[PDB]
């Protein structure tokens, strides 16, 4: 697998660091709980960062929720550049991100575990 | 009267010892240039490296087979032969390595005798032809005996293995027990003043090694091969702790009639003179005015005690037999009661010592001695059957009685990890004598001031 | 990239579980193997399967009694090593229990012996009626079915509970295949089997912490102070019967992912229960962790409050170590999950250079989350052996080591200072004070004048004068600081008492409603 590509590689450089210091929600047992984590916290992420409204209609949700405000909040504090970004821009540099920590963490990923079926 | 009984729970709650592999891994820490290899899972050598790191709070070299799954189903002597290649190969001053047996390697049968040949023969003689490498079995089963009886067994095949009468001589071969440096430090002080030389089994002064500058220091012992070849060539073997040297001390007297003068234990003033006696007797010194001396300045400091603090204190002793046994002794002759003994394993020749046939027909008022025992012994007596007792004399692990019950308690024995610096002090010889007695009087003392007991009482004895 | 250690030429798949961070490298560009079978002979830290579920994981239960099937061996070489605590006066440290099997077992079998020792502990112990037997090495090879014993005593005693833990040493390559074994047969044999009273609307599992010198009682207090019931812990200062009802958590709150990962994977898998992953060390991850756990429950208020009060108490203290240990490298020589924890937090709140990282028994994921925390030219070791170990101390020259008990006296003799990461110095190490005992206990360590002391040579005929018959910590350590740091009228030491835990057993808890 190559490693994917972005024309924001810069800010997104500067976003996947701050994750793999601070969060440990990326690095759940195995390859489909990865895949889970990794789409549905990004995705309250952006919504977050984008003025648009998030699903909290399970427990489930306000688990990613509660990560997703956390890194959204230090992202406009530590990283305020990001503030002065449109809501149009903001989504591309998520996607970039979400294609970074998927590679990363699942299909990138040396961590020949991962695609244990049994727990 | 004095009465010798067996537990009566088949179960173990609290124990006092653990298993036979851990005694041979004490023997082993103990020789120049050795390091054992553990034949079984991780933690059978692991968990007694921190024993050993508990008592001296220092680190020794020792190695794992490292038992899985499929060896376990299969047999495991592929994984020692790895171990010996691996450790060699890694480790180039290592002369000595007893491979030593755990219940699992025992239960599935390894040929433990069959690889170290093929060993010999095969990959010593092909990868490490230029080198000394001494390989030695010690089958340790922990379903039988203790750490004491593993450490007896240990000492005999180490003995078995190096031992050649070559070139006969004066010396005695002195198998000091399971003892701490102050020990092995006062009985060579002992025998210099006999100016009798021996081959001191084990040498483990060294074990309290310096930080230096440089950080070149290790803990180690000193028991070298040259000394463990030369104890087929001594006149006599003293074997002061019968559970932990009489396998060795027979051994050399059926193989090469090196006679064996089996105990008793020196603790004490009375036991010292023993020892001395029969050293005169074995090697015709006579004991000179300066031990005579050395033993009347140790009477003057228990005259001070004995028959203002210690009589009649109530004691109960554990540890490894030899020392409760040689306490006890020690005990009476302080004027003490010592009313439960704890002897911590299955041994069936405890019922035939001649020291515990003496306690037998000699004391005079409520004794038990407990074989098989476990620390639930002591406790459930104090906790449901009134047992009174003023002084606890034992190792670390039963500490909580003395802390949750308000007995004062005395360390002695092995592992003492929740005090400093003892494994420095005697507990034999005419040293220990004084160690012994003036760190129970301290120990009662403190106890008096805890619970203001006439502690006001201790300014003109 | 991957390091291969001088020692470890002559075992070159060695190379395999070591790397060094390298300029730019990601994660998918090097990882250590992990959870491999151990080298014979290699002196390897490790420990054994029964060690990793007895001993970490079993054990630490307040209210039972711990009974390892097999000789008295194994029994004694895990009693009073550990200092899992408990409000049920330490009875898990105070009182163990092995069958004591014997020769004449090994061919017959010592299920007789087995059920004979299960009466006798209870009729000793009456008011405990809770157990949990341990499987050992030497019961295993003899095949003695330990559930069936334990069924036929609950169907004959209806007061008790007996738990089965089926995973003897030689079970795997480490710990690790213990965690699993015994994570798995708790889930299997004993949750969903009681029903535990409610008292709250906000209800967690506090999953994979061992409440070691209290930490436990630390994170609880938090939590307890945020009107949030802790249902049960997993298993340090926990109940039997508390951890029976796990299956009625809102959440789970895990702190070590290694241990008990697999309790929590399938919990949400049969229960539905989310797992959030927290940090128990340092005050941001644990802030954040906070902040998380009263955000999903919608009290963030409460958690906020906490923090605030806490920082406020602790980090003048903290500073003041920072200031003095900034650029002292250190390396992070547990057995497993604190490893991560601390990798990154304690550079930055501490102001220590992690030079190095190791793990035990920990699988590629615990060295992802470690290298994913530490900084560029960090050396990260899957199952480091003795002589691997003094090689990285001569190599990397840290000023302290956080590690083992025996490991720290190998580095004793060595000159390197350490403090014991897995029992701790003056811990416990969790929460916003623990933060502040943990950096006091590294100054101590590498400040000690007596660690000076020992770095002279008395024989040197070159050796200058002393003039002087003491040398204080902040003789050694505060020479070269900033006159603003100097004289700061914010920063001091540590002024918590010895004991940081006793006053929270006594605090009462307001009830938010
Ligand atoms: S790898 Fe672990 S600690 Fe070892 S035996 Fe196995 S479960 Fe136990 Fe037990 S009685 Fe002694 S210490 Fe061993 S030789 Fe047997
Ligand atoms: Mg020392
Ligand atoms: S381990």
């Amino acid at each position: 697998v190559e490693a994917p590509v972005h024309p924001m590689d810069a800010r997104i450089d500067e976003l996947t660091d701050y994750i793999m210091k601070n969060c440990l929600w990326q690095f759940h047992s195995r390859s489909w709980d990865r895949e889970r984590q990794n789409a549905e916290i990004l995705k309250k992420t952006k919504e977050l960062l984008c003025g648009e409204p998030v699903d909290l209609s399970t427990s489930h949700d306000r688990c990613y929720w509660v990560d997703a405000v956390c890194l959204a909040d230090d992202y406009r504090e530590h990283y305020p550049w990001i503030n002065s970004m449109s809501k149009e821009e903001i989504g591309s540099l998520m996607q970039g991100l979400k294609d970074r920590m998927d590679y990363l963490t699942i299909t990138g990923s040396l961590n020949e575990e991962l695609s244990d079926k049994h727990y | 009267t004095c009465e010798v009984k067996e537990k009566g729970r088949v179960g173990t709650i609290n124990p006092i010892f653990t298993c036979q592999p851990a005694g041979a891994q004490f023997v082993s820490i103990g020789i120049k240039d050795c390091i054992g290899i553990v034949h079984g899972g991780q933690g059978c050598v692991m968990f007694v490296r921190l024993i050993f790191s508990q008592h001296y709070k220092e680190s020794f070299e020792l190695a794992s087979s490292s038992l899985h799954e499929d060896g376990a189903v299969f047999g495991a002597c592929g994984r020692v032969e790895e171990a010996v290649d691996v450790l060699l190969s890694r480790y180039p001053d290592v002369k000595v390595v007893p491979i030593i047996t755990t219940c699992s390697t025992e239960i599935i049968g390894d040929d433990v005798d069959g690889v170290i040949k093929k060993l010999n023969e095969g990959l010593l003689k092909e990868k490490f032809p230029d080198r000394e490498v001494h390989l030695i079995a010690m089958h340790t089963p922990s379903f039988v005996g203790s750490m004491i009886s593993g450490y007896d067994v240990a000492v005999r095949d180490v003995v078995r293995h190096f031992a050649k009468r070559e070139a006969p001589n004066d010396k005695i071969n002195l198998l000091t027990g399971w003892v701490n440096p102050g020990d092995v430090k006062e009985l060579k002080h002992l025998l210099g003043e006999m100016d009798i030389e021996a081959n001191v089994l084990f040498e483990i002064e060294s074990f309290d090694s310096p930080i230096l500058p440089d950080g070149s220091a290790v803990s180690h012992g000193n028991t070298t091969i040259e000394d463990l070849i030369d104890t087929g060539n001594a006149r006599a073997t003293f074997a002061l702790n019968r559970y932990e040297g009489t396998k060795a001390a027979e051994y050399l007297q059926k193989k090469f009639e090196i006679p064996a003068i089996i105990g008793p234990t020196p603790i004490g003033i009375r036991n010292t003179d023993i020892f001395l006696q029969n050293l005169k007797k074995a090697t015709g010194k006579p004991i000179p005015q300066s031990l005579a001396h050395e033993r009347g300045v140790a009477i003057d400091a228990l005259a001070d005690l004995t028959h203002m603090f210690l009589a009649e204190k109530r004691v109960a002793i554990y540890g490894a037999p030899d020392l409760v046994i040689g306490l006890a002794e020690f005990c009476l002759d302080l004027e003490m009661k010592p009313v439960l003994l704890l002897l911590g394993d299955d041994n069936s020749k405890y019922v035939d010592d001649p020291r515990i046939k003496a306690l037998q027909e000699n004391v005079d008022y409520g004794m038990e001695i407990v074989t098989n025992a476990d620390f639930w012994e002591l406790e459930n007596r104090i906790k449901n059957e009134g047992l009174e007792l003023d002084l606890i004399l034992g190792h670390s692990k039963g500490r909580f009685i003395s802390i949750d019950y308000n007995i004062p308690m005395l360390r002695v024995g092995f592992p003492t990890y929740d005090r400093a610096g003892l494994f420095r002090y005697p507990t034999v010889g005419y040293g220990g004598a004084i160690w012994l007695a003036e760190q129970m009087a301290n120990t009662l003392f403190a106890d008096m001031e805890h619970k203001k007991n006439k502690e006001w009482v201790l300014n003109v004895w | 990239p991957h390091h291969e250690f001088e020692c470890s030429k002559v075992i070159p798949e060695r190379k395999k579980h070591a790397v060094i961070k390298g300029k730019g490298e990601t994660l998918a560009d090097a990882l250590p193997q992990g959870y491999l079978n151990t080298i014979p002979g290699s002196i390897s830290e490790r420990g054994c399967a029964y060690c990793g579920a007895k001993h970490v994981i079993g054990t630490p239960m307040k209210d039972v009694i711990h009974i390892s099937h097999g000789p008295v061996g194994c029994t004694y070489d895990t009693w009073q090593t550990k200092r899992y605590i408990s409000d049920n006066d330490n009875f898990q440290l105070k009182y163990t229990y092995a069958t004591d099997v014997k020769e004449k077992h090994i061919v017959f079998g010592a299920e007789k012996l087995l059920k004979q020792n299960i009466i006798e502990a209870f009729k000793a112990f009456p008011q405990i009626k809770r157990m949990t037997i341990y499987q050992t090495c030497a019961t295993a090879l003899i095949g003695d079915d330990i559930n069936a014993i334990a069924e036929e005593v609950m169907e004959e005693m209806p007061e008790v509970d007996i738990f089965v833990c089926n995973s003897p040493g030689f079970a795997g390559p480490s710990q690790s295949g213990g965690h699993h074994k015994i994570n798995i047969a708790w889930i299997n044999q004993k949750v969903g089997t009681v029903e535990p009273e409610i008292t709250g609307d906000h209800v967690i599992n506090y999953v994979g912490e061992y409440n070691i010198q209290g930490d436990q009682e630390v994170m609880v207090d938090y939590f307890k102070r945020m009107g949030i019931q802790v249902l049960s812990t997993f298993t340090g200062n926990g109940s039997y019967d508390g951890l029976r009802a796990m299956h009625r958590a809102h959440l789970n709150v895990l702190e070590c992912a290694r241990s008990a990962e697999y309790i929590c994977n399938e919990l949400r898998v049969r229960y539905g229960i989310p797992r959030l992953d927290i940090d128990g060390f340092g005050f941001k991850p644990l802030a954040d962790s906070l902040r998380k756990i009263g955000m999903f429950f919608g009290i963030e208020d409460r958690a906020k409050a906490i923090i605030d009060e806490e920082v406020a108490r602790w980090k003048p203290e903290l500073d003041w170590y920072k200031e003095r240990l900034m650029g002292k490298k250190v390396c992070l020589w547990p057995g497993g999950s604190k490893l991560w924890h601390w990798a990154h937090v304690i550079e930055e709140e501490m102001g220590l250079k992690v030079v190095s990282v190791y793990t035990k028994f920990g699988h590629q994921g615990d060295m992802e989350k470690g290298i994913a925390r530490c900084g560029e030219g960090t050396l990260a070791i899957d199952d480091p052996n003795e002589l691997e170990g003094l090689e990285a101390l001569e190599m990397l020259k840290p000023d302290i080591i956080l590690t083992g008990k025996r490991p720290g006296e190998v580095a004793k003799k060595v000159r390197v200072p350490y403090l014991n990461a897995h029992a701790y110095h003056n811990g416990p190490y969790k929460g916003f004070e623990g933060w502040v005992r943990f950096a006091r206990d590294i100054y101590n360590a590498i400040y000690s004048p007596i660690h000076q002391l020992s770095g002279i040579d008395i024989t040197k005929d070159n050796a200058p004068e002393w003039g002087n018959g003491f040398r204080t910590r902040q003789m050694l350590s505060d020479g070269n600081l900033s006159d603003a740091v100097r004289n700061s009228e914010t920063l001091r030491q540590y002024t918590g008492g010895y004991d940081s835990v006793s006053k929270l057993r006594e605090r009462e808890y307001p009830a938010f409603e």
